[PDB]
């Protein structure tokens, strides 16, 4: 999934 | 919660007072003053004639911005300069005419290094008039006087390159106002710092002209001000 | 003038030079007596406790 | 300065009225106004209250819900008005103002009041004395009781005292229990601590014969005393 | 003939300073020599006023140690009850250049001065409810720098013209005028008992007037640049000046001389107000660095700084009972001390 | 490539502490400064106060990463939008800040009936309202693919409009200096618009060009090579709020005065 942040 | 009955009546007596006080700061935020100087035989009677229609207090307008001028009616102009630390701009008025009267320049030149040079002051800027042009023209051509008499170094003095002559006038006159122009430029130029700059005007009794002159200006002083803090001049 | 105000500052600089003095042993020593003697009324000199103290909220 | 007050007549019992105001002479919206009156049979007894600026109203609880207080500013005007008029509502209310700051002097100017006849926890004020026989030579004194303690953290204590010589309106005498008033002779002397206070008279002129009452102004609402009569 | 008169001034002159040279056995500094100092003083900011809007050159403490007036030159005069920071009035003025304000000792009255030539009274018990100016006292020819009441009827007042005016207020006339200055006077301070009063000038002088009859008596000249402050000790036989060459000295009247002066290397800027501490061995003065200094007054010795105010400080006073120190500055705010 | 790039987590703390030890001494100096009350200054301590929530909600949940790897939904719900309201206000309080400087230049002489405190503490509390709802809007809505042309247009929108005010203030500082050298007796303006401007492109549009290429070439062999960096994208942003500090707050002569004092 998006470890850090969101939308990668 | 532990006021009186007379402790709450009196508490609302404060808030009602610094509510006028709001009211009457807010109202003079975007008024800006300015302090008129002069040297007596100039006409700074009859500018205040022009920029109208102890102490005195002219009140003018220019296109709904409010503007606030005073002048004190000698030896220490100290002691009270330090009251005038945070004006918009300085007036200053020399009657250019007069350069042999008995010496009514240098004097006023010693008078407008000991404004600039002054620590109370590092920060404004001085607006210059130089009016009784009508009695400079009539003195120099067709006359007695001789300028370079009174002064050592009018007589090299090539006349400047930007000088904008008014259509009609010999470039004997060009040369003389354009001298006594340069004169005091000399004292702003050299110490200013980037802080404050001099504003030179050339004016007479009948133009009528000059709370334009001075309604750019203002705008010009801020301007300058502001863009320097910024580190784009 | 000669005769109207460097003759009215002679009388000013001899009504001057005629006053009686004391010493200034003396007078150092009642300047420090007076600092006795009210000291124990000076309340920022020795503070007060907080019940005493209308500025202490 | 000047009060003035017109309005009142004869209303019968359920109708409405309106009362006012109009001052003179002084600066009229820096100060704070009451209403105050008094029945043909008993003492002086508080109304109501408006503030400087329109921002505190208070009232009495046997007319709170039913009297309206309302103040016209630049028109230098005090209103009042009244609905549904039961018949414990004749009186001859009075209009009195009152400034509030360090070292000021409320209470200190009444009016002449108008006349209103109809057809057909709070803390208690004792003035136990009816009346009080004097000669104009001798010392007199009144007293004046509490319920509670007066007596403020601060250090005040509000107590005060008015003389209604007969015929004329109330007149201030002593505020806080030992001030004097402006235009009062020094003959006149308040005491007392916490809950005992009295009122001292040293040579008694022709024009001090009146009643004499005693009021509270520590909390809301305003009570008086029932009155002490002073007689030849 | 103006050259043999003037002979007979440095004839006269060294008399003066070959006898104050008789009178001097020892110094200030050693005879409080073996005395203890103060230690540390620490003070708090207990109060802060807000209202001013503008910078704040003058401040007067009222006799019941609960009031005090205040001046500004956005053109207002606030009254403040210091226990709990209310305003009771707050009085507009017709110029809005004002450099001095005074407060009655009856409580009645509050005199302000300024850049316009006139002084104007203010009275505060009126029956209509507000304040008004009761009369302009006009007759000087420049600035009014500082006024002090007398009482209900008497007020004395100094002038950029060089000279001091007594004056009748109820009449509105000067009835005594006090010349020998030579240059602009800027500071006055009454005795404790309202018969003498001193003045420093601008050059560089300091003299004590007699009030009842209108003259001059002693005249000290120590100071090296513009004087601007002058205070009383409570005894009533010293007083204290501060100018603008970062020293402050202590004068005395029956020695007729100066026995101490107050300066440290790492100051350099003037002095702007100097007030006393009661039994006078508190010495506090406004600085030009935005600071104030608390000098001990027996030793010469620096015990205490009282920073807190972001420009400079204009005006300082002490309490009748001791208890506080207010300080106004140019940031348009006052604050409460210990 | 087409793998995501790995950057350690002790880089995501150790940064997020330096930046909040620079932004909250920023508020405290101007807090007790009077000097520093004007409407110019409270515009700065707006930015303070969103970087400083974009500082921490990175190391907010990098150290629950840590400490945790149907539930964790919910704080990749509320973590994950706290950092898209500071987001948003952090860009929006860049365009204010210029707003007010163009307007003491240009409307030199009217600027105090205009930009009074009762006009400021609205536009102010205004900016932090609009930046709230849609950032909590913005995360329940991310599986539609109409949200990412609202943070594409939001960028390159007061990215062409915070240039064009400070390019217009510098030919107004140009005519300035033809008429002061003729004066008997500009390089230092384009220096100042290339570190303005030169930070605010290499710190963000890095993350906003990454959202270009993720709604038109999701297949496309280099538009996913550049899209395996986006861990380095986010080191990029916090960096940012390091640097403002030092460039708009730091550059006042009054401000760097109080500032030595505390520290
Ligand atoms: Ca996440």
């Amino acid at each position: 999934r998006c470890x850090h942040x969101r939308w990668c | 919660c532990t006021l009186s009955a007379e402790d709450k009546a009196a508490v609302e007596r404060s808030k009602m007072i610094d509510r006028n006080l709001r009211e009457d700061g807010e109202k003079a935020a975007a008024t800006h003053r300015l302090l008129l100087l002069g040297a007596g035989e100039s006409g700074k009677s009859t500018i205040v004639k022009q920029m109208r229609i102890g102490i005195f207090e002219t009140k003018f307008q220019v296109d709904k911005v409010n503007f606030h001028m005073f002048d004190v009616g000698r030896d220490e102009r100290r002691k009270w300069i330090q009251c005038f630390n945070d004006v918009t701009a300085i007036i200053f008025v020399v009657a250019s005419s007069s350069y042999n009267m008995v010496n009514r320049l240098q004097e006023a030149l010693n008078l407008f290094k000991s404004i600039w040079n002054n620590r109370w002051l590092r920060t404004i800027s001085v607006i210059l008039f130089l009016n009784k042009q009508d009695l400079l023209a009539e003195k120099v051509l067709a006359g007695k006087s001789k300028i370079e008499d009174y002064f050592p170094e009018f007589a090299r003095y090539t006349t400047p390159e930007d000088a904008t002559p008014e259509p009609g006038e010999d470039p004997r006159v060009t040369r003389a106002k354009y001298f006594i122009r340069d004169e005091f430029l000399r004292i702003s130029t050299a110490s200013g710092d980037g802080r404050h700059y001099c504003y030179p005007h050339f004016t007479c009794a009948v133009d009528t002209e000059n709370i334009r002159r001075v309604f750019n200006d203002c705008r010009d002083i801020i301007q300058r001000m502001h863009l320097r803090q910024y580190e784009l001049l | 003038a000669s005769i109207a105000q460097a003759r009215k500052l002679v009388e000013q600089l001899k009504m001057e030079a005629n006053i009686d003095r004391i010493k200034v042993s003396k007078a150092a020593a009642d300047l420090m007596a007076y600092c006795e003697a009210h000291a124990k009324e000076d309340p920022l000199l020795t503070p007060v406790p907080a019940s005493e103290n209308p500025f202490r909220e | 300065v000047q009060l003035v007050e017109s309005g009142g007549g004869l209303v019968q019992p359920g109708g409405s009225r309106k009362l006012s105001c109009s001052a003179s002479g002084f600066a009229f919206s820096s100060f704070g106004m009451h209403w105050v009156r008094q029945a043909p049979e008993k003492g002086l007894e508080w109304v109501a209250y408006i503030s400087s600026g329109s921002g505190t109203i208070y009232y009495a609880d046997t007319v709170k819900g039913r009297f309206t207080i309302s103040r016209d500013d630049p028109k230098n005007t005090l209103f009042l008005q009244m609905t549904s008029l039961r018949s414990e509502d004749t009186a001859m209310y009075y209009c009195v103002r009152s400034i509030y700051y360090y070292g000021s002097s409320p209470f200190d100017f009444w009016g002449q009041g108008t006349t209103l006849t109809v057809s057909s926890s709070d803390i208690v004020m004792t003035q136990a004395t009816s009346s009080v026989p004097v000669t104009p030579g001798e010392s007199v004194s009144i007293s004046c009781r509490s319920s509670k303690s007066l007596l403020h953290s601060n250090g005040n204590t509000y107590l005060y005292w008015f003389l209604q010589r007969p015929g004329q309106s109330p007149q201030l005498l002593i505020y806080r229990m030992s001030n004097l008033a402006s235009g009062v002779p020094d003959r006149f002397s308040g005491s007392g601590s916490g809950t005992a206070f009295t009122l001292t008279i040293s040579r008694l002129e022709a024009e001090d014969v009146g009643v004499y009452y005693c009021m509270q102004h520590l909390e809301y609402p305003l009570t008086f005393g029932a009155g002490t009569k002073l007689e030849l | 003939e103006l050259d043999q008169l003037r002979q007979e001034a440095e004839q006269l002159k060294n008399q003066i300073r070959d006898a104050r040279k008789a009178c001097a056995d020892a110094t200030l500094s050693q005879i409080t020599n073996n005395i203890d100092p103060v230690g540390r003083i620490q003070m708090r900011t207990r109060r802060t006023l807000r209202g001013h809007l503008a910078k704040i050159y003058a401040m007067h403490w009222g006799t019941d140690s609960r009031l005090l007036v205040s001046a500004s030159q956005d053109g207002k005069l606030i009254i403040w009850d210091s226990y709990t920071t209310n305003k009771v009035h707050a009085i507009p003025l017709r110029s809005s250049w004002v450099m001095t304000c005074a407060y009655a000792p009856s409580g009645n009255y509050v005199a302000c001065g300024g850049l316009d030539n006139i002084c104007s009274i203010y009275n505060l018990k009126t029956r209509e409810g507000n304040v008004r100016v009761s009369r302009e006292l006009a007759g000087h020819t420049g600035y009014l720098s500082c006024c002090r009441f007398l009482d209900d009827n008497q007020i004395v007042t100094s002038s950029g013209d060089t000279t001091c005016a007594l004056w009748d207020i109820e009449t509105g006339q000067q009835t005594t005028t006090f010349t020998g200055h030579t240059g602009d006077v800027m500071s006055l301070s009454l005795a404790p008992d309202t018969r003498l009063f001193v003045s420093g000038a601008c050059d560089a002088s300091a003299k004590l007037w007699d009030v009842r009859e209108g003259m001059c008596r002693q005249t000290f000249t120590g100071h090296e640049s513009d004087i601007n402050a002058i205070c009383f000790f409570p005894n009533g036989n010293a007083f204290a000046t501060g100018s603008d060459d970062a020293t402050c000295r202590l004068f005395d009247l029956r020695a007729d001389q100066e026995l101490m002066t107050y300066s440290h290397d790492n100051i350099i800027c003037g002095i702007t107000s100097v007030s006393f501490s009661k039994s006078g061995r508190l010495l506090l003065a406004g600085y030009d660095d935005f600071n104030c200094n608390v000098w001990d007054a027996l030793k010469a010795d620096r015990a205490g700084v009282l920073a807190g105010h972001d420009n400079r400080v204009s005006c300082l006073g002490v309490t009748d009972d001791g208890m506080a120190v207010a300080t106004g500055s140019w940031d348009s705010f006052l604050k409460i001390w210990n | 490539c087409y793998e995501q790039l790995f950057v350690s987590p002790e880089v995501f703390v150790t940064l997020g502490v330096i930046s909040l030890l620079e932004n909250i001494l920023v508020i405290v100096a101007i807090a007790k400064n009077k000097n520093l009350h004007s409407p110019m200054y409270f515009f700065i301590c707006s930015l303070a106060v969103a970087d400083m929530l974009v500082s921490v909600s990175n190391g907010s949940e990098t150290i629950v990463i840590t400490l945790l790897n149907s539930f964790t939904v919910n704080i990749d719900n509320v973590i994950d939008s706290v950092i898209c309201s500071s987001l948003l206000a952090s860009i929006c309080s860049l365009l204010s800040i210029a707003v007010d400087r163009y307007f003491t230049i240009f409307y030199a002489l009217q600027y105090h009936n205009i930009m009074t405190v009762k006009r400021v503490g609205i536009i102010i509390s205004c900016i932090w309202a609009a930046c709230t709802v849609s950032g909590i809007l913005f995360i329940i809505y991310s599986d539609s693919s109409a949200v990412i042309i609202c943070l594409i247009t939001m960028f390159f929108t007061m990215l062409a409009l915070m240039a064009s005010l400070y390019v217009h203030m510098f030919l107004m500082a140009r005519l300035h200096i033809k008429r002061i050298a003729v004066l008997p007796g500009n390089m230092k303006g384009a220096i100042t618009l290339t570190i303005l401007i030169g930070v605010f492109v290499v710190c963000w549009a890095p993350f906003f060009l990454h959202l270009i290429f993720y709604i038109s070439c999701p297949q496309n062999p280099y538009c996913v090579c550049f899209m395996s960096h986006f861990n380095l994208y986010l080191i990029l942003i916090m960096c940012n709020s390091i640097i403002d500090p030092l460039i708009y707050a730091l550059r006042s002569q009054e401000l760097r005065k109080t500032f030595k004092e505390i520290i």
